[PDB]
RNA sequence: AGGACCGAACCGACUAAUGUUGAAAAAUUAGCGGAUGACUUGUGGCUGGGGGUGAAAGGCCAAUCAAACCGGGAGAUAGCU
RNA sequence: CACAGGUGGUCAGGUAGAGAAUACCAAGGCGCUUGAGAGAACUCGGGUGAAGGAACUAGGCAAAAUGGUGCCGUAACUUC
RNA sequence: AAUUCCUUGUCGGGUAAGUUCCGACCUGCACGAAUGGCGUAAUGAUGGCCAGGCUGUCUCCACCCGAGACUCAGUGAAAUU
RNA sequence: GAUGUCGGCUCAUCACAUCCUGGGGCUGAAGUAGGUCCCAAGGGUAUGGCUGUUCGCCAUUUAAAGUGGUACGCGAGCUGGGUUUAGAACGUCGUGAGACAGUUCGGUCCCUAUCUGCCGUGGGCGCUGGAGAACUGAGGGGGGCUGCUCCUAGUACGAGAGGACCGGAGUGGACGCAUCACUGGUGUUCGGGUUGUCAUGCCAAUGGCACUGCCCGGUAGCUAAAUGCGGAAGAGAUAAGUGCUGAAAGCAUCUAAGCACGAAACUUGCCCCGAGAUGAGUUCUCCCUGACCCUUUAAGGGUCCUGAAGGAACGUUGAAGACGACGACGUUGAUAGGCCGGGUGUGUAAGCGCAGCGAUGCGUUGAGCUAACCGGUACUAAUGAACCGUGAGGCUUAACCUU
C-alpha cells in the first residue's frame, strides 16, 4: 500500500520522461483575412476559409 | 494446397429438400491475382503472394504501386502469401478463382475475431463468480487469489488475468463446404467463422482431413 | 483488543 | 376502559450494504421497535471522585472511568529497555 | 471545515387520500462552489431475465414476495 | 435437558439421504422443588426445526440504466521512507 | 518496538509412493471380470442430506471421484460458522472473587500499490542512406479427457451360465474456441396501454413528475440456454517389455559387435505469438545524382540552395479502443450526420364523418410513428497549405567489371 524505500530524484525524472507537452506543429493561415488560426477552427475575428463567418 | 482470400458478407441459412436448415457463412471470394512467386533459389522457400479486391489509386503509395506494376496487376486492398506443396506451379499475374474449392468439401477459415476490449477474468477465462451475498465485500467478480505464500513468493508466468480479449488471429477448422458459386464469386461454409461482417477471411482446404 | 484487528 | 391494536410526527437502534486517511472521532441508505405511557421534550435546579447516580452493563459522571479532570508532593521509583 | 450529523416553539393552501402518510402542485425558495469528454476491467446504487426454484449458505443473509376496502368464512388451544 | 463426558446414546417420526429438530426410553458422567420444581393461554426486532408461496441465493451468469474508475483543464492531500 | 490462526469461497501450482484412461510380466490368468508387480504425470479426477467442521456416515452418480508438497498454498483476495475479549445462563469446582479447553445465546475483519512479480497496452532508441510492404522461424505458449450403442459376433473361449481380444462405425458427457443464421434473454435511445397530479387559455390533443410511475411488446448491438468446430491420424526416438542372429563360456544366452519391435510420456505433426533472435535475418518495390567557405584536416564544422519517397499532425470516423495504439476516409470524396427508398417493430395516429343519451364503436386505415439495420444520395462537415523527414549513403579484405 505504501513504499518501503524513498524513490530517488532519478526515478522521479524517468517517470516524467513522458510528461512533456507537444506544441502545435503549425497554424493555418486564412486565405482572405490573413491571420493565423488552428486548423479547422475559425479565426479570432470570425473568419473561416475566407468566408467571414459570424463575428458579432 | 494454396487457399484464397475472401470477405465475410454475413450469415444465412440454406433449406434442403429433406427439411434441414444449414447455417452458412457467405464468403465473397473475388479473383486472386498473383503478385509474386517465391522459390528456393532466391527466397529459400516456395510460396505465392496474392492480392484481391481494389484500392483507391490516390491512396496507393509509390512503393506499393511499383510492386503491383512489376507483376502487371491492379492494386488490391492487401497482400497475402500461401505456401506451395511441392507440386503446385503458378505464374506472376495469374488469376485464381473460387473454382479452386470445387471439390474440397472441407476448409479452414482464418480471420480476426471481434474485439471485446479490456475484459475481466469472468468473461475472458470463465472464472467463477464469488458469492453475491452472505457478507461478500466488494469481491463479487474479482479474480481472488493469484498465487501461494512465501515459498514461491511470486506470481507465475502465464497466470490468467484480465486484459485484452479478441481482436486477434483465430482459425476454425474442418468447416463443410455447402456451395461454390463461380458466377457470383460466393463460397458458403456451414457454421460461423471468426470476425465481423466485411472483415478479411483466409480460406484454405482442411489440413486435418 | 477485541479479537481480530480491531474488533 | 386499556403500561390495548395498526400507523406519521416524536423517541428508539433489530438486520444488511456502503463508508473505515469516511460527508460523519458511530453516520448514510433500505427495512425494523415503541408511539396515552414505567412515554417524550424545553427551561432552571440538586447530588462530586473511594464519592455521586445506576429497571445493574462495572454502565454513566464534558469525545477521558475497575476510581474524572486540573495543579502540586515531583526530577515518585524503574535490579528494566 | 461554507462538515450528508444535532437543535425548542409558532404558521399549516390545492387535487387524490382515513390522514401532519404518499404522489403531483400553489405562495415562496432552490439546482446543493470544479467542470468537459469517453462509454474498458472492477467497485457502488438500481432495472429485466430462458429452464430450474434454496440445489446457495453456518443460517433463505440479501433479494423476491404479501400489501387496500366491503362481504363471506375462520382450527388446535385458552386464564374465555 | 441452556444441565449427558462417553455420544452422532437407542428406537420411532420427518428426508432419496437428518451429528440439528420432534416424540418416547432412563445407564440423571454431573436435574430437583422460592439462589424455587413442573406446567402454562397470550406476548417476543429472542434460540432451534419443518412446510406453502417467492425468487439471480444458487446451477451460471447475460444485458441494460446511473455514480466512480479512464482522458483533458483547474486546484491539490496522506500513511511510509 | 506483531511472521493473522480452523473450515468454506475464489484462484491455483508442483511431486509420483498412479484413482481413471495408455503399455507390459506373472497368475491358484478358460472367457467375462479380477489379483499382484513393472513402465507411464499427457489430460481427466461427483452432486447432495447431517455437522462450523477437515474428516466421517448416509443417498445417488462417474471411466475415475488418487495420495501428498506449496507459512497443515491462498483474509494488503472474500467470508467469520469454529476458536479466543468485554454481556448472560446451565452443569461442575470454590466459603468467595471467580474458574472449566464442559455446554449454551449474543458479539466492529482497516489499508488509494512505491519496488519485485503477473496480465494487458504504448513511448524512446537501436538494427549503419531513407522509406512502404510481404516474409523466413531461433524461441515461447495453447491444445492432449472420456462414456455408451451398433457391426465384427452370440463368433473365439466355455459342460453350462456367460462372453471377448484385434478392427471399424455412430452418438453423447465435461471442457475449449468462434459466431449471432436459427431458438431466446436484454434492449431506461422504438411503439402502445394505463393510474394520480400539474401544465400547455379551454375542448380535443400532448408534455413534465411519480423506480423507465406502473406495465405489454420490441430494432440494432451484446449475449447463452442457442449452433458450428476442435482433442486426432501420421512420423521420429524410446520406457517397462518382447525378440532375431551371436560369442565370451564347443552348450546356453535379447547383447558384449550387429539387427527388429514397443505407451495418452519425449521430439514433431495441429493452433497462436514471434528478428530487441543486439546472433537485431531474408525478399520485392520506391525516393534523393546541388554550390561554396572555414579549420586543431576528419566518419570534422558552417553558409546558401534544395525538402524527395514517406511520415506525422489536423478533420470526418470504425463491428478498433481505458488512454496510446490499430483500421477506413478527407472533394479526383459515401468517412460521419442529415436526407430519400426499403425493412423491422408497435398495432388501425391526428383530423373529420357516421351510430349511440353516454362511456365508446365504426369508416377514412394495417393507419400513424418508427433508434443503432439495409440499399442509395455530396445537402452539412471532412480547406489550399504548413510541419517532420534530405541531397547517393564508413573502413578493411576477397572475388568480379577488366572470367
Amino acid at each position: 500500500a505504501v513504499q518501503q524505500n524513498k524513490p530517488t530524484r532519478s526515478k522521479r525524472g524517468m517517470r516524467r520522461s513522458h510528461d512533456a507537452l507537444t506544441a502545435v506543429t503549425s497554424l493555418s493561415v486564412d486565405k482572405t483575412s490573413g491571420e493565423k488560426h488552428l486548423r479547422h477552427h475559425i479565426t479570432a475575428d470570425g473568419y473561416y476559409r475566407g468566408r467571414k463567418v459570424i463575428a458579432k | 494446397m494454396i487457399g484464397l482470400v475472401g470477405k465475410k458478407v454475413g450469415m444465412t441459412r440454406i433449406f434442403t429438400e429433406d427439411g434441414v436448415s444449414i447455417p452458412v457463412t457467405v464468403i465473397e471470394v473475388e479473383a486472386n491475382r498473383v503478385t509474386q512467386v517465391k522459390d528456393l533459389a532466391n527466397d529459400g522457400y516456395r510460396a505465392i503472394q496474392v492480392t484481391t479486391g481494389a484500392k483507391k489509386a490516390n491512396r496507393v503509395t509509390k512503393p506499393e504501386a511499383g510492386h503491383f506494376a512489376k507483376a502487371g496487376v491492379e492494386a488490391g486492398r492487401g497482400l497475402w502469401e500461401f505456401r506451395l506443396a511441392e507440386g503446385e506451379e503458378f505464374t506472376v499475374g495469374q488469376s485464381i478463382s473460387v473454382e479452386l474449392f470445387a471439390d474440397v468439401k472441407k476448409v479452414d477459415v482464418t480471420g480476426t475475431s471481434k474485439g471485446k476490449g479490456f475484459a475481466g477474468t469472468v468473461k475472458r477465462w470463465n472464472f467463477r463468480t464469488q458469492d453475491a451475498t452472505h457478507g461478500n465485500s466488494l469481491s463479487h467478480r474479482v479474480p481472488g487469489s493469484i498465487g501461494q505464500n512465501q515459498t514461491p513468493g511470486k506470481v507465475f508466468k502465464g497466470k490468467k488475468m484480465a486484459g485484452q480479449m479478441g481482436n486477434e488471429r483465430v482459425t476454425v477448422q474442418s468447416l463443410d463446404v455447402v456451395r461454390v458459386d463461380a458466377e457470383r464469386n460466393l463460397l458458403l461454409v456451414k457454421g460461423a467463422v471468426p470476425g465481423a461482417t466485411g472483415s478479411d477471411l483466409i480460406v484454405k482446404p482442411a489440413v486435418k482431413a | 483488543x477485541t479479537x481480530p484487528f480491531x474488533x
